[PDB]
């Protein structure tokens, strides 16, 4: 069912992002936006022009997948997400905004922010299991400490999914599962023109 | 119940600096500037990450003596410079007699020194994790400092003796927002979470999962 | 003007009082609503958070199962260590020297649509030893968790006070079709309860 | 008589507090009526000051007026320098550390009756670069002044907090009968608005 | 809206004078004399120029160590000589008995020394401007002046150490009048307006109008 | 329109000064006066001999110039208004009390005072655009510390007006405008005779 | 990328076997 982030709506069209293979040794991705919509869309060009947004957002993570395949994955909205550069310091501009065509986690157990994976869950999250379901769902409110910011410089929050256990198949069966992602803006605000 | 709470999870004065004057060696200098810095320690800075956001107002005691632990009576200066206001070049410097930088005059004869000062953000509240850039600045927001304590003691030329101050710092009025994991791996540099390239695991092995 | 010094007078105890504000005048920002306030550490424990029984990386969050034999064991007490030490209540138990209440797990099978099997999942008092055999532990308090019908199962710790053991038994088999993938997985959850509390204070020797 | 001292006790933290009259009994002379009494800060800054746009003496206040060109440009922060470092509201906002609010700005032509012309006055908000030509500065916020039918113009900039740019641009030509001075002047000037506030304090640099 | 106010502008204390009674070295004097003057720094002259009128009390608070800042007790007179009142000429002199000049025993072991000065002008309000001959003369109005401070430690003959002591001012219940312009030029003489011959520009100079 | 000082009325004949020449390179005036009246006329006589006055004022400055010249003048009534001496220090008592005629100002940008011209607007004050207008009116309260003071000695306010903006017109126009002030007193009394 | 900012239908096959797109007004041309 929708799980509604902080028990808030986001009071004050879809945009379907290109399909990720979820392969048995893949280790997971993250989104990190306002910034996925910056370069695509009527949203990507108000973000440009105005100097000043507030918007709430609505993602939809779906996976299709047969009955032989199995597997699950964590998918969990993190505010205020912040990368970390593994010592042999500052991590590169790529990893920080990594586009709308995301970035892959090099350490997925401590999820380059040093903090363990295993409390994850204190985040709004979901479970995607193969078996159970195949979607879900996420309304995340604005949350900043100021009522407006900046759409280039600030990410509000992350996106990020998880296997936590890996993919598994019997032999003729189709090696990777497609991971698509739905993003629609709520209540979007914009200023300063 | 309530002894678990944050507001009394956050609450007990703790040693946030220890600073010295020291006039007496080859550093003649006298007086010393201290930033205000809630993180400098390691375990007082995993716990205020516990969130995200942060409101609350500061209480600060100074606990001074000489190094043989006695406190003959002699007089002291504690200013206090707000954030964005310039800071002393030295002893005699002009910038001890400004009349917007409230200063405390209290001997080392005297119970410590305490004041407040109220939450000085532009922001609704302290945030401790940035995400983005302000203008290496990655995840840098320049509206937490909270100010500067310079300490001089107050005297013509070189009195020859060495002064060791303890800073107490204690939160009030708390409030905190979204929550947040505690912290596995251990801290390298100061400002950012860059953290080492041996992965530490978090629960201690064990010969085989029977037992 | 008649008062006298007694001999509490004049030290730092560091405790509770008040002081003079720096600067008077300053008019501080305002409050806006944010959102995910919490006044409380003991709804930070009741969310259940995957709790690390195997012992590797990412590997070390999972039991696996394969194809009456014990298939895992741990201990019930979040303080110490194991597999309670990657959770959220195991975490925030540091900070405090004494924890009493009950607890909670709960297992996910990961495994595939097609795969049918059973399970023995068995909780143990503190003071005994825990079974030597499927039989012994079926006696005392267990659940009978079948995978096909249903893919999560809850076990309540009763009432403990700052251990109990919980093993888990093959019962039959792992049972699958022809073209089905003959391992697959277990997480286990871990949260308090509503009536856990926490008392004292100390500093964690985690940093 | 049971009283204790905490460790705020004895100090000069030269901030408010009480103190016994030196001449008691000592009458002072009593008020009377005295006008143009102020009370706030905030009103002497709604006062228009001429402002300082050209950099000569006298001169530096005016920005002449000659027979699609910039005529001229500046910067809307009070604080910093340049022209509003002459307005009185640019020289109380160096006492303090950081202003928000929106401001003012009054353009009056000083010219012949008989002159006739045109001007094009724009605004750019912060982010934005300024316009290099009129017709990229006629889409954002402007407005067209016409110098026969009225001799002052108001620009109101929008909430700056603590920044935009005015560009001035010749539209069509200064047309003048026979016999009238073919060079005029025009001067600004800035003021806060009613919704400008001032925060913290600071000592100005400027002394 | 209330931290920008005439009440709230002219408020903290801050540092009027800076003397000494230096009585050890080839100056036996042992005592002296501070008139009363609120303009003696320019930045403070500055701001109570942005008015023509004022009418305010006095806080006065007298912070004094010896110069080693050691503070060893040992007793100190502060006199009040109102306006109008004759000036000690010794440490000895009989001025320093008179019972209508009020004056504070405090030692230099205690909390410093604090005092109020009610409105001492026979005018409704203080005029830092004031246009025209009282009877050199022109724009000095004797009406401002509130008095003096004599200082003098107590004791028979020649103590051989040096006081310094740090008079600390705050204006109380402070009331203005009509607003005046901020001084664009140098001050150069202490009591009048008089500046250099050559006049410095208000607003810094750029390349061109363009930019 | 008429402006009234410090919204206060001065509650408790006229007279016509000299001419004003303003020419292109002329660099302003100022009156400085209880005093100007104090050598002219019935006032005159009662200003030397009664020991006290309390008077207010009204004052008019009107300029005629044709459509074919142009410039601006500023008009400023400012009290105590203290004149400064110049370094390469005294003013001079021609200087400090200039009569009815008037004196011009040395420096017209500090306003001989040392405060910045930029910032006379403070003072209750006119324009006079050519274009615009011709006159300017203004209505000054009695302002003192005192009830009553001496009109020898102490000069309430003075009256400044500096031409801001250069006078400039084709050839064959007249070279000089005439600037011309009348002065009515309002509500004066008089004791100590 | 380009197709997905106009006008479009996403259909999953597993879900739902049909699927109907209606083309708007045209008058005696679009593409699919």
């Amino acid at each position: 069912n929708i799980v509604l982030s902080y028990g808030e709506w986001p009071e004050y069209r879809f945009y379907t992002l290109s399909t990720k293979s979820w392969k048995t040794e893949s280790t997971g991705w993250y989104w990190k936006f306002p910034d996925v919509l910056n370069d695509t869309g009527v949203f990507g060009q108000n973000a440009q022009f105005h100097y000043l947004y507030r918007s709430g957002f609505c993602m939809h993570v779906q996976c299709n997948a047969s009955k032989f395949h199995q597997g699950a994955l964590l998918v969990a909205a993190i505010p205020e997400f912040v990368i970390a550069a593994s010592s042999p310091l500052y991590p590169d501009f790529a990893h920080t905004n990594p586009g709308k065509d995301g970035q892959e986690f090099r350490d997925p157990y401590v999820l380059d922010a040093g903090i363990p994976l295993s409390q994850a869950l204190v985040f709004p999250h979901q479970w995607i299991n193969l078996r159970t379901n195949n979607c879900a769902t996420i309304i995340m409110p604005y949350v900043n400490a100021l009522p407006f910011d900046s759409a280039l410089n600030h990410s509000n929050f992350g996106l990020v999914v998880i296997p936590i256990s890996p993919l598994k198949y019997c032999n003729g069966a189709t090696t990777e599962v497609p991971v698509t992602l739905t993003i629609a803006p709520l209540n979007s605000e914009f200023s300063g023109l | 119940v309530n002894e678990a709470s944050v507001e009394h999870f956050y609450s007990r004065a703790g040693l946030v600096g220890v600073v010295e004057v020291k006039d007496s060696g080859t550093s003649l200098d006298g007086y010393t500037v201290w930033p205000i810095d809630v993180m400098g320690f390691v375990q007082q800075r995993r716990k205020l990450e516990l969130s995200t956001y942060m409101r609350f107002d500061a209480e600060f005691t100074f606990v001074s003596n000489l190094s043989n632990s006695t406190t003959p009576g002699m007089l002291l200066q504690y200013m206090y410079v707000p954030p964005g206001a310039p800071k002393p070049d030295g002893r005699k410097s002009y910038q001890w007699q400004t009349a917007t930088n409230p200063s405390v005059f209290a001997k080392l004869s005297d119970p410590p020194p305490q004041v407040s000062v109220p939450f000085m953000s532009p922001a609704t509240a302290y945030q401790w994790f940035y995400d983005g850039y302000p203008t290496l600045q990655y995840g840098q927001c320049p509206n937490n400092m909270m100010g500067h304590f310079a300490i001089r003691t107050v005297s013509e030329s070189t009195t020859g003796k060495n002064v060791h101050v303890r800073v107490y710092m204690r939160i009030k009025h708390v409030r905190a927002w979204v929550p947040r994991p505690l912290r596995s791996q251990a801290y390298m540099v100061k400002n950012y979470p860059t953290y080492s390239q041996t992965i530490t695991n978090t629960a201690t092995d064990r010969a085989s999962i029977t037992t | 003007p008649t008062e006298l010094k007694p001999g509490t007078n004049q030290f730092l105890t560091t405790d509770d009082g008040t002081s003079p504000p720096i600067l008077p005048g300053f008019e501080p920002t305002p409050l806006i609503h944010i959102p995910g306030e919490f006044t409380s550490l003991l709804d930070l424990c009741q969310i259940e958070t995957i709790l690390e029984v195997n012992n590797i990386g990412v590997s070390r969050l999972l039991i696996p199962v394969r194809a009456d034999q014990l298939c895992a064991s741990f201990q019930v007490d979040p303080g110490r260590n194991g597999p309670w030490q990657s959770t959220m209540v195991g975490q925030i138990c540091r900070y405090y020297t004494q924890w009493s209440g009950s607890l909670k797990v709960t297992f996910m099978f990961t495994g595939s649509f097609m795969a049918t099997g059973k399970m023995l999942i068995a909780y143990t008092p503190p003071g005994s030893a825990q079974p030597a055999t499927r039989e012994a532990a079926m006696l005392g308090t267990h659940i009978v968790w079948d995978f096909g019908l249903q893919s999560s199962v809850t076990l309540v710790i009763p009432w403990i006070s700052n251990t109990g053991i919980v093993t888990i038994w093959y019962q039959t088999n792992f049972v699958v079709p022809p073209d089905t993938p003959t391992e697959a997985n277990i997480i286990a959850l871990g949260a308090a309860q509503k009536n856990f509390t926490l008392k004292l204070c100390k500093d964690t020797d985690e940093i």
